[PDB]
RNA sequence: AGGGGAUCGAAGAUGAUCAGAUACCGUCGUAGUCUUAACCAUAAACUAUGCCGACUAGGGAUCGGGUGGUGUUUUUUUAAUGACCCACUCGGCACCUUACGAGAAAUCAAAGUCUUUGGGUUCUGGGGGGAGUAUGGUCGCAAGGCUGAAACUUAAAGGAAUUG
């Protein structure tokens, strides 16, 4: 089988963790660059790391990959995290409170705009 | 305790649970100690000042920790009609 | 060097905690044995027995040794530790770390007319592990520790001079017999007594007063 | 609950509980004033008849026995006494 | 030791259950302890329906079904790729597959 | 006591009711929850939001009483509270735990994810039992957001809310952050509305 | 052997010992 | 009630129950039945004397392979034949 | 059937105190239950308690402080001689400094400490600590 | 002991299997199976858990009765009933979660409130074999039931879980 071990996989993931604005989707460029950024005691392992790095780059090009967080996607994912609407979904668009909830409103000694709609079994 | 002439003995007089008046043993890891802050006329918490509540691990294990603190906190002036004696 | 990693361990080096009863008062868990060594340097350790346990395997039995060690100074503190290892020396050494981590205080009392220096237990206490039940009854002056040699020297290391004992079940199980006695002595502080009926101001935990000496 | 006023249960709780299991047991039945058509002749019936109670003068029907509460006649006015 | 709480069966307050015979080996087994399975199948096949349609007057007739309630004993069920054996914690589950 | 400015303002009851925080569970009820108010038809039990607010303030006082902000821990495994806890830790020290809990984060002092909090805040006690279970081993108080059918074992002061809906979960996290900031004094004005939008603590599915 | 058939074996033995003893009285 | 009666007038039931139940005790049964007096060839005495009748080479049980060198003795006071051991290395030569 | 109403009174108190309950209801409130309870409250073991007068036998609602460890009845009520109180005090009391063996005597119901002062004994009812 | 006697079927007869097969498989097939009058008095007759009483954690379902709800549908749109829905309740068959507690453990809402040892009461056990055997009684037509040893022999039998 062609299942790749943790040494091939962890090293490939670590390179992507910090070298995204770097080596592209091409294996030939990948293997010519991985040996320059990281030292590997053998050529066979260095080819497997570059081959898996190429494979993992393609999966990044189509959506994110679970467990992979490089510089560019973490800043983009956090950039949309402050997105807020303008409709203010909690603000009133007209509130509808049932009969039992209406009893709660006056019990607390508070006056709110209510539109009571009855609900029955 | 103490001997015939003062001279307190029986080191380490232990704490007692607020909700059950039960000793919190040195090996009771479920027991907790709640510190709730105080406010002075501004809504700003005073550092270093707390109302302290100690609950044994027995009540916490039985699910009655939350209810017991409602009774404990209401009768100390820092809570309100959430708790009622008549159930 | 120790370089502990624990909020409680940091307070010991900073010196903010000087008595182990301050740990006992707030029920603070102890996860580093150097805390006990720093707070209680006067405790002594001893091994009751070593017994071999064997695991049946495809090729022969796998023999390992069970070490039962009792620690504690002769004034008010004992800890009991049990550990298995493939070597006897390693089990004994590892059985002392466990023993120190489980140090508990014993509540000593008088059989009556409290002249001074509590010589016995305050109340009747009992502890059951497995089938073994160990009962401890306060005894008058000079009666010694009326117990089996295994149970006796555990009570000798607890700072109790006079006590009566009754045992039940398969007491020849040495491990369970000492675990049943360790429960009984630990229960001396769980028994509420009329002289402890007074109210206390519920002192603040030391982890709050000395928060500056925490990890951050 | 570990604390509660066992001396003053709410009337809602005492309403739900069995009659023997209240703080002080009491019957949940009552007596009615039956308006038999025709003559006034006010008759008192129990909540649970166990018998076909009839008026003294015109003894046709006032109530029918049942496993629980008695069932009054089709045409009849009543008020709890 | 007691393997099961119900111990084999569904008898709690019955005393006696008036057994039924196994459909595979004629073994007597109490009806509650039996392993009843219901067999509801079409009259012919999933393959003969293609040929029994055009060769039939009354087009699209009914495709009727057969109904049969089968009882198995403890031995006959295990041997027939049925309730065979489970683990100690899986034994407690009573939900059908 | 209180300066009587902490009562439920008319705008606070707007947000609570518009987010349906008052809609509790069905007829399935726990005897440890007297917060039920006037059970609605169709089986829904309406939660007394007046009790929710006062309990919420009590929780906030405890959080502000802790000497170090980083000693608070917010844990949410539910997908509806994963965003809420993170931004709760954005405006407060409150070291967050979003996602898995890694059994042994409170014991096992040699683990990588070891934490020593003086208080734990959880969203759902049922789904966060692993966090609650270990807190019972190291003498750690726990603050939870308990619905009307949520378990209450080893749970200190709890905020009765509607954990079923995404609007109710995020709002309570939004509210709790606002009061703890006010108690600490970061929000100088009690009557100030904290213009930071309440939908900040609101999950998005895409 | 099975306890059932030890019960059966002994009963047959008691039959004969009840019969050989009848030859005398 | 945990079995046994507790009533303050139940002394007879407890006393009779204990008396009946003691017959399950081997020592109580042996002592009262007088098994020592009617069996156990001694007359309930510590020692007894007799006459050697034969020299025996009783073979030991398992696991053990030896010859025990016992003797056969007929008791003077009773007349019962019993087997006795001659314990030591080479003491069977003195009991011919 | 109900043999002794004091055992059910004391067992309910024990089961209430084990759970940490501040109160417990006792039925059907005999006299010796009150006398036994009054001794417990005199030494501060229970606190306040309330008698509910229904017309059949009465009920008692006892307020329970957390100080009580065990209350129990001794059945049967053995006759206790004056010199045998030290035996009963020894067997079923935790220590010589606290605990009371409550016994009924011709001079009312009282603990063994009061019985020693009055130098009178009788039948044993129970114990409290 | 009469009736009945289809079916299945101790025994028996047969075919087969087998080294043997007086067994399992096959075919027959008597007693029996069914019933009436009278015996027998046993069972893993089991929940392997005596009965009465009190208290102690949560949850849903179900069976019987009762209560309440302008609740839904059928009559006579319409009332009462009937059947459903919601809430409560008394009693029953059980079930799910947990372990305050118990247990050697398996497990247990009782097998809990038992060295902090006492609510009332009945019955039974005291290492394994010999042995539920002998003998004597008593009951049965018989088979057998109930009661029930001793001589002798032995250092272990046994329970629950663990790893192979
Ligand atoms: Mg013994
Ligand atoms: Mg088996
Ligand atoms: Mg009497
Ligand atoms: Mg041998
Ligand atoms: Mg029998
Ligand atoms: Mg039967
Ligand atoms: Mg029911
Ligand atoms: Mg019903
Ligand atoms: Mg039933
Ligand atoms: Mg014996
Ligand atoms: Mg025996
Ligand atoms: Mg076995």
């Amino acid at each position: 089988g062609r299942v790749r071990t943790k040494t091939v996989k962890r090293a490939s993931k670590a390179l992507i963790e910090r070298y995204y604005p770097k080596l592209t989707l091409d294996f030939q460029t990948n293997k010519r660059l991985c040996d320059e950024i990281a030292t590997i005691q053998s050529k066979r392992l260095r080819n497997k790391i570059a081959g898996y790095t190429t494979h993992l780059m393609k999966r990044i090009q189509k959506g994110p990959v679970r467990g992979i967080s490089f510089k560019l996607q973490e800043e983009e994912r956090e950039r949309k995290d402050q997105y807020v609407p303008e409709v203010s979904a909690l603000d009133l668009s007209r509130l509808n409170v049932d009969n039992q909830t209406s009893d709660l409103v006056k019990s607390l000694g508070l006056k709110l705009p209510l539109s009571v709609i009855n609900v029955s079994a | 305790m103490e001997n015939d002439k003062g001279q307190l003995v029986e080191l380490y007089v232990p704490r007692k649970c607020s909700a059950t008046n039960r000793i919190i043993k040195a090996d009771d890891h479920a027991s907790v100690q709640i510190n709730v802050a105080k406010v002075d006329e501004e809504g700003r918490a005073i550092p270093g000042e707390y109302v302290t509540y100690a609950l044994s691990g027995y009540v916490r294990s039985r699910g009655e920790s939350d209810d017991s603190l409602n009774r404990l906190a209401q009768n100390d002036g820092l809570l309100k009609n959430v708790w009622s004696y008549s159930r | 060097g120790w370089v502990p990693v624990t909020k409680l361990g940091r307070l010991v080096k900073a010196g903010k905690i000087t008595t182990i009863e301050e740990i006992f008062l707030h029920s603070l868990p102890v996860k580093e044995f150097q805390i006990i060594d720093t707070l209680l340097p006067g405790l002594q350790d001893e091994v009751m027995n070593i017994k071999p346990v064997q695991k049946q395997t495809r090729a022969g039995q796998r023999t390992r040794f069970k070490a039962v060690v009792v620690v504690g100074d002769s004034n008010g503190h004992v800890g009991l530790g049990i550990k298995t290892a493939k070597e006897v020396a390693g089990a004994i050494r590892a059985g002392i770390i466990i023993a120190k981590l489980s140090v508990i205080p014993i509540r000593r009392g008088y059989w009556g007319t409290n002249l001074g220096q509590p010589h016995s237990l305050a109340t009747k206490t009992t502890g059951k592990c497995g089938s073994v039940t160990v009962r401890l009854i306060p005894a008058p002056r000079g009666s010694g520790i009326v117990a089996s040699p295994a149970v006796k020297k555990l009570l000798q290391l607890a700072g109790v001079e006079d006590v009566y004992t009754q045992s039940n079940g398969k007491t020849r199980t040495l491990e369970n017999t000492l675990k049943a006695a360790f429960v009984a002595i630990g229960n001396t502080y769980g028994f509420l007594t009329p002289n402890l009926w007074a109210e206390q101001p519920l002192p603040v935990s030391p982890l709050d007063i000395y928060s500056d000496e925490a990890s951050a | 609950v570990l604390v509660q006023d066992l001396l003053h249960p709410t009337a809602a709780s005492e309403a739900r509980k069995h009659k023997l299991k209240t703080l002080v047991q009491g019957p949940r039945s009552y007596f009615l004033d039956v308006k038999c058509p025709g003559c006034l002749n006010i008759t008192t019936v129990f909540s649970h008849a166990q018998t076909a109670v009839t008026c003294e003068s015109c003894s046709t029907i006032l109530c029918t026995p049942t496993g629980g509460k008695a069932k009054l006649s089709e045409g009849t006015s009543f008020r709890r006494k | 030791p007691k393997k099961r709480a119900s111990n084999g069966r569904n008898k709690k307050g019955r005393g006696h259950v008036k057994p039924v015979r196994c459909v595979n080996c004629s073994k007597s087994i109490p009806k509650d302890k039996a392993i009843k399975r219901m067999a509801i199948r079409n009259i012919v096949e999933a393959a003969a329906v293609r040929d029994l349609s055009e060769a039939s007057v009354y087009p699209e007739y009914a495709l009727p079904k057969t109904y049969n309630k089968l009882h198995y004993c403890v031995s006959c069920a295990i041997h027939a790729r049925i309730v065979r054996v489970r683990s100690r914690e899986d034994r407690k589950n009573r939900a059908p597959p | 006591s209180l300066p009587a400015t902490f009562d439920l303002t008319p705008e606070d009851a707007q947000l609570l009711l518009a987010a349906n925080t008052h809609l509790g569970a069905r007829n399935v009820q726990v005897h440890q929850e007297p917060y039920v108010f006037n059970a609605r038809p169709d089986g829904v039990h309406v939660i007394n939001v007046g009790k929710t607010w006062e309990k919420l303030v009590l929780a906030a006082r405890i959080i502000a009483a802790i000497p170090n902000p980083e000693d608070v821990v917010a844990i949410s495994s539910r997908t509806f509270g994963q965003r809420a806890v993170l931004k709760f830790a954005a405006h407060t020290g409150a070291t967050p735990i979003a996602g898995r809990f890694t059994p042994g984060s409170f014991t096992n002092y040699i683990t990588r994810s070891f934490k020593e909090p003086r208080l734990v805040i959880v969203t759902d006690p049922r789904s966060d039992a692993q966090a609650i279970k270990e807190a019972s081993y190291v003498n750690i108080p726990v603050i939870a957001l308990t619905d009307l059918d949520s378990p209450s074992e080893f749970v200190d002061v709890a905020i009765p809310c509607n954990n079923r809906g995404k609007h109710s979960i995020g709002l309570i996290w939004y509210l709790l952050a606002r009061e703890v900031l006010r108690l600490r004094g970061a929000l100088v004005d009690r009557t100030q509305p904290w213009s930071i939008m309440p939908d900040l603590y609101f999950y998005r599915d895409p | 052997m099975r306890a059932k058939w030890r019960k059966k074996r002994t009963r047959r033995l008691k039959r004969k010992r009840r019969k050989v003893r009848a030859r005398s009285k | 009630g945990k079995g046994k009666p507790r009533g303050l007038n139940s002394a007879r039931k407890l006393r009779v129950h204990r008396r009946n139940n003691r017959w399950a005790e081997n020592n109580y049964k042996k002592r009262l039945l007088g098994t020592a007096f009617k069996s156990s060839p001694f007359g309930g005495s510590s020692h007894a004397k007799g006459i050697v009748l034969e020299k025996l080479g009783i073979e030991s049980k398992q696991p053990n392979s030896a010859i025990r060198k016992c003797v056969r003795v007929q008791l003077i006071k009773n007349g019962k034949k019993v087997t006795a051991f001659v314990p030591n290395d080479g003491c069977l030569n003195f009991v011919d | 059937t109900r043999s002794s109403v004091l055992a059910d009174a004391l067992n309910a108190i024990n089961n209430a105190e084990k759970t940490g309950k501040r109160q417990v209801l006792i039925r059907p409130s005999s006299k010796v239950i009150i006398k036994f309870l009054q001794v417990m409250q005199k030494h501060g073991y229970i606190g306040e308690f309330e008698y509910i007068d229904d017309h059949r036998s009465g009920k008692i609602v006892v307020q329970l402080n957390g100080r009580l460890n065990k209350c129990g009845v001794i059945s049967p009520r053995f006759n206790v001689k004056i010199g045998d109180i030290e035996k009963w005090t020894a067997n079923l009391l935790p220590a010589r400094q606290f605990g009371y063996v409550i016994l009924t005597t011709s001079a009312g119901i009282m603990d063994h400490e009061e019985a020693r002062r009055k130098h009178v004994s009788g039948k044993i009812l129970g114990f409290v600590y």
